[PDB]
RNA sequence: GGUGAAAUAUUGAAGACUAACUACUGCGAAAGCAUUUGCCAAGGACGUUUUCAUUAAUCAAGAACGAAAAUAAACUAUGCCGACUAGGGAUCGGGUGGUGUUUUUUUAAUGACCCACUCGGCACCUUACGAGAAAUCAAAGUCUUUGGGUUCUGGGGGGAGUAUGGUCGCAAGGCUGAAACUUAAAGGAAUU
């Protein structure tokens, strides 16, 4: 399997994590 | 005294005797204070100046137009918006010409409009934020605001 | 030198259309579309179906009076194939073969702009 | 160019950039050119056309403003009124104006 | 390696190697020294000024006359100018990419080329100060820069 | 054409457009060559309006080697302004009497071809698709000036 | 690997080249980047020109032709196309025969 | 130093309303504010009197515009066609 | 190749070559002392002089400005050097 | 209408491609940019016996621009600037000479074309003695007989463009950017 596509999946493991600066700052 | 787009006072020269009396238009994108804007279906196709729709091109923009000649006033006059004539039939008068939504009413030959747009765009592509301003507005026009809900009464 | 009028033959594809008009086009006589006698849908683009329409118009110009109807092929339809229908090519050999004369025989192919994209997407129709 | 010209006419040449001054040069009859800005009052204009034809001298009309006629006259303030009186030893008496 | 550019153009100058001569020129030093004070008293600039004389006279070159330069002529007889030839168009020509770009804001390509007119002039005013000809603390603001040079 | 005024089973007609086919067009444009588009109003005397087109191709010259060729845009620009001169000078009165007195003889044609002739001729140049749309009215007082 | 200079079809120094209409499915890709195949057949099919010069008016006329340029897109180029997929070396030479 | 950093001339509305709207009011905020170029005398005298309205600080020279600026991407479509098909009278 | 004299070549590969890829740069053009039948007093024309060249008294055209060498005008006595 | 297969026009509003023209060809920093006329300029090859005189080459950080919906399979997969080692038919634009072909208005002048040259590229092809794993490449050559200047980056492969924060933007989103622990294979060209 190609890392391209792939990659696209961990940018949303980052979008849940960004969620969390929210309701802590 | 209670508008958005402003109005020119454009008074005419008493073709009887020595009189002249302010008649009123509407706004024209660009019109200095001693603009000799003439009036006339013989008079040439110029921005602010005014004549018959079937007596001038078609794609021409005008303002303040009227389903007859002499109306002194009907459609095309808020603010910032305009009129564009795409259609000329000379067999019975006959001006086609677009609205604001996309209307196909097609007028007189003879028909007044005055070429140009009403000076006063891009007023609602600007957020009031304060509803004071909304307040301040409808100071000099009617009570239609503040609006509530029929599920609330 | 006899009764002149034009007609449009349209033949895009999987079907074609053999009707007479005058030479306008707006004063349009018998109609007559191309699968009166065959119900299969399919079988209705070979030259099969072809002989048979031109048939179905020369028997009905004989019973009025027209006998010259222009012939004005179009491929399919501006922004479409424009390749000449499988029945828009036996459509002009079947009026030969029955006893139709043509004042004068030309091409009327609508040529798309590369514009109005075509029914199809970046890979279109594929299977 | 028009522009390189009329370089010449502030290099030596003794011009009026002014409404007092062309009125003081033609008053006199010492001016013999003059050019007015397209952009400007017509009537300020027209002023120095009849006032041209009575001190005898030859307007011509160039492209834009004072603000843009006193980029050419080289200063940064504004000015479309050039009676000039004496050349500055060039073409600039019988030109384009 | 026409810097800013990848066109790799050899299109120059290439002066003989006879560093005298003509033999075939009348006149004097006399005569070269006159008419090239007389281009300069009109305003035709050392680059327009040395090009008339090629056809118009009979000068090809200043070394080819004297032992001075049309930069170091009008520099003895006091009618040079206040800044360098290059330095001058380079600031008229910004000012029309810059003025352009108030009548035509969207010009993405015609911004980038005003900056680069620009980013050449730094570099040119960069040495200027450094071999001391023009003001030191000399801003370069195009704001004023448009009045300035016209 | 157009239908005008019929009397007693025997209506007659007037120029009132001139369209062509396709394959007129595309028989002409080919690979590896030039082709030009030359956009024209004309009016008449009569209160009539009519537009015309022009269509301009290239070709070869004595002992040519290479099977292609460009143009160089200065080329294009002055052929376009030449065409559109003469024929609404040309036009103007007597409506379209006068219009085709000069292009059936073809004089268009061979006017345009020997002008540019001094450097670079190029071949064809014809008016292809031209239609007219506005007509005065009615009067049967002008609609006799020109019968036969 | 590299072993093809056009690479996929012609493409030296640019970058975005504008497509064509395909015929059959209408599938859209670049002019040089896709195939451009010019098929010239009759009004009918090809077999009767006898018959067509016995039953119109004029002898022969100028012989009509539906000539189109029918672009396609790679896909329909090696199945609704000409395909005989070719070698190595006999992949670089340029002729349509 | 510089009273803000990317708030300018929309901070008098504290944090009341929303960010996304405030932005574009700086927009046009300024356009009407700026004190244009007067296409008359030379001179930017161009105040922004009651939307529209342009005056000149000098003579007097109010001329119509648009409503915070004096004229967007419609207002400038139009004033082309009219005056290039002005001299189309005469041609 | 292999062997040849760099210093001492035919006047063949001497003049067709650029001035700047020759052993010297030296002008591979001329002078012309052109000159109209009615004026005494004759003009130094440059090759590639573009700017059009007048006489003393009555301005006239001697060489039209091209990409290259400026063109002759009809026909004038041209003497080169 | 359609799938392998059942189940016109008398005229016009508006915009697309700016059709065809439109290709191993052009221009632009890259991204990109397909008509046309005119304004507004600009930038480039060539042209130069015009001027200055090293003004410079390459570049952390910083600065302007950026398909499409600051980013790709944005790629010539190939850093820029400089030199030199290569021929050819080409081609684009420009320059020289040709009283040559030819234009018919009257040899003219000119002009187009044809011929070699030619620079700036755009490429491709045949060899490469060289280089390269090979494929291939006048560059990936002038690299163990190793050094013209210089920017940035990689070090088994994963983890991972992820954790952490920092930092840029109205926003998506990015920039930057680990570590532990894991296994002896991953990968490339070519070949059967």
């Amino acid at each position: 399997m190609r890392a391209k596509w792939r990659k696209k999946r961990t940018r949303r493991l980052k979008r849940k994590r960004r969620k969390v600066r929210a309701r802590s700052k | 005294s209670g508008r958005g787009a402003p109005l020119a006072k454009v008074v005419f020269r008493d073709p009887y005797k020595y009189r002249l009396r302010e008649e009123i238009f509407i706004a024209n994108e660009g019109v200095h204070t001693g603009q000799f804007i003439y009036a006339g279906k013989k008079a040439s196709l110029n921005v602010g100046n005014v004549l018959p729709l079937g007596s001038v091109p078609e794609g021409t923009i005008v303002s303040n137009v009227e389903e007859k000649p002499g109306d002194r006033g009907a459609l095309a006059r808020a603010s910032g918006n305009y009129v564009i004539i795409i259609g000329h039939n000379p067999d019975e008068n006959k001006t086609r010409v677009r609205l604001p939504s996309g209307a196909k009413k097609v007028i007189s030959s003879d028909a007044r409009g005055v070429i140009g747009v009403i000076a006063g765009g891009g007023r609602v592509d600007k957020p009031l934020l304060k509803a004071g301003r909304a307040f301040h507005k409808y100071r000099l026009k009617r009570n239609s605001w503040p609006k509530t809900r029929g599920v609330a009464m | 030198s006899q009764v002149f009028g034009v007609a449009r033959i349209y033949a895009s594809f999987n079907d074609t259309f053999v009707h007479v008009t005058d030479l306008s086009g707006k004063e349009t006589i018998a109609r007559v579309t191309g699968g009166m006698k065959v119900k299969a849908d399919r079988d209705e683009s070979s030259p099969y179906a072809a002989m048979l329409a031109a048939q179905d118009v020369a028997a009905k110009c004989k019973e009025v009076g027209i006998t010259a109807v222009h012939v004005k092929i179009r491929a399919t339809g501006g922004t479409r194939t424009k390749t000449p229908g499988p029945g828009g090519q036996a459509a002009l050999r079947a009026l030969a073969r029955s006893g139709l004369r043509i004042g004068r025989i030309e091409d009327v192919t609508p040529v798309p702009s590369d514009s109005t994209r075509k029914k199809g997407g970046r890979r279109g129709r594929r299977l | 160019s028009i522009n390189q010209k009329l370089a010449l006419v502030i290099k030596s040449g003794k011009y009026t950039l002014g409404y007092k001054s062309t009125v003081k040069s033609l008053r006199q009859g010492k001016s013999k050119l003059i050019i007015i800005a397209a952009n400007t009052p017509v009537l300020r204009k027209s002023e120095l056309e009849y006032y041209a034809m009575l001190s005898k001298t030859k307007v011509y009309y160039f492209q834009g403003g004072n603000n843009e006629l006193g980029t050419a006259v080289g200063k940064l303030f504004r000015v479309g009124v050039v009676s000039i009186l004496e050349a500055g030893d060039s073409d600039i008496l019988t030109t384009l104006a | 390696g026409r810097m800013h550019s990848a066109g790799k153009g050899i299109s120059s100058s290439a002066i003989p190697y006879s560093r005298n001569a003509p033999a075939w020129f009348k006149l004097s030093s006399e005569s070269v020294i006159e008419q090239i004070v007389k281009y300069a008293r009109k305003g035709l600039t050392p680059s327009q000024i040395g090009v008339l004389l090629r056809d118009a006279h009979g000068v090809t070159q200043a070394r080819v006359i004297t032992g001075n330069k049309i930069m170091r002529i009008l520099k003895s007889n006091g009618l040079a100018p206040e800044i360098p030839e290059d330095l001058y168009y380079l600031i008229k020509k910004a000012v029309s990419v810059r003025k352009h770009l108030e009548r035509n804001r969207k010009d993405k390509d015609a911004k980038f080329r005003l900056i680069l007119i620009e980013s050449r002039i730094h570099r040119l005013a960069r040495y200027y100060r450094t071999v001391a000809v023009l003001p030191p603390n000399w801003k370069y603001e195009s704001a004023t820069a448009s009045a300035l040079v016209n | 054409l157009r239908v005008d005024e019929v009397q007693g089973k025997n209506l007659l007609t007037n120029f009132h457009g001139m369209d062509f086919t396709t394959d007129k067009l595309r028989s002409m444009v080919r690979k590896w060559q030039t082709l030009i588009e030359a956009n024209v109003t004309v009016k008449t005397s009569d209160d009539y309006v009519l537009r015309i087109f022009a269509i301009a191709f290239t070709r070869k010259q004595a002992n040519q080697v290479k099977r292609h060729s460009y143009a160089q845009s200065s080329h294009i620009r002055a052929i376009r302004k030449v065409i559109s001169e003469i024929l609404t000078k040309e036009v103007q009165g007597s409506t379209l009497a006068q219009l085709t007195s000069k292009l059936i003889p073809e004089v268009i044609n061979k006017e345009i071809e020997n002008a540019t002739k001094d450097i670079f001729p190029l071949q064809n140049i014809h008016v292809r698709k031209v239609k007219l749309l506005k007509q005065p009215k009615f009067d049967v007082g002008a609609l006799m000036a020109l019968h036969g | 690997p590299k072993k093809r200079a056009s690479n996929g079809r012609n493409k030296k120094g640019r970058g975005h080249v504008k497509p064509v209409r395909c015929v059959n499915c209408s599938k859209s890709i670049p002019k040089d980047k896709a195939i451009k195949r010019m098929a010239i057949r009759n009004i009918v099919e090809a077999a009767a020109v006898r018959d067509l010069s016995e039953a119109s008016v004029y002898p022969e006329y100028a012989l009509p032709k539906t000539y189109n340029k029918l672009h396609y897109c790679v896909s329909c180029a090696i199945h609704a196309r000409i395909v005989r997929v070719r070698s190595r070396e006999d992949r670089k030479n340029r002729a349509p025969p | 130093a510089k009273r803000t950093k990317k708030v300018g001339i929309t901070g008098k509305y504290g944090v009341r309303y929303g960010s996304s709207l405030r932005r574009q009011v700086k927009k046009l905020e300024i356009q009407q504010h700026a004190r244009y170029d007067c296409s008359f005398c030379g001179k930017k005298t161009v105040k922004r009197g009651a939307a529209g309205i342009w005056t000149c600080s000098c003579c007097k020279k109010t001329v119509a515009g648009g409503a915070y600026t004096v004229s967007t991407a419609a207002a400038a479509t139009v004033r082309s066609t009219i005056r290039r098909l002005r001299e189309m009278v005469e041609a | 190749v292999l062997v040849q004299d760099l210093l001492h070549p035919t006047a063949a590969s001497e003049a067709r070559k650029h001035k700047l890829k020759t052993l010297v740069q030296g002008p591979r053009s001329y002078f012309l002392d052109v000159k109209c039948p009615g004026c005494l007093n004759i003009t130094t024309v440059f090759s590639h002089a573009q700017t059009a060249v007048t006489c003393e008294s009555c301005s006239t055209i001697l060489c039209t400005p091209t990409g290259g060498k400026a063109k002759l005008s009809e026909g004038t006595s041209f003497r080169r050097k």
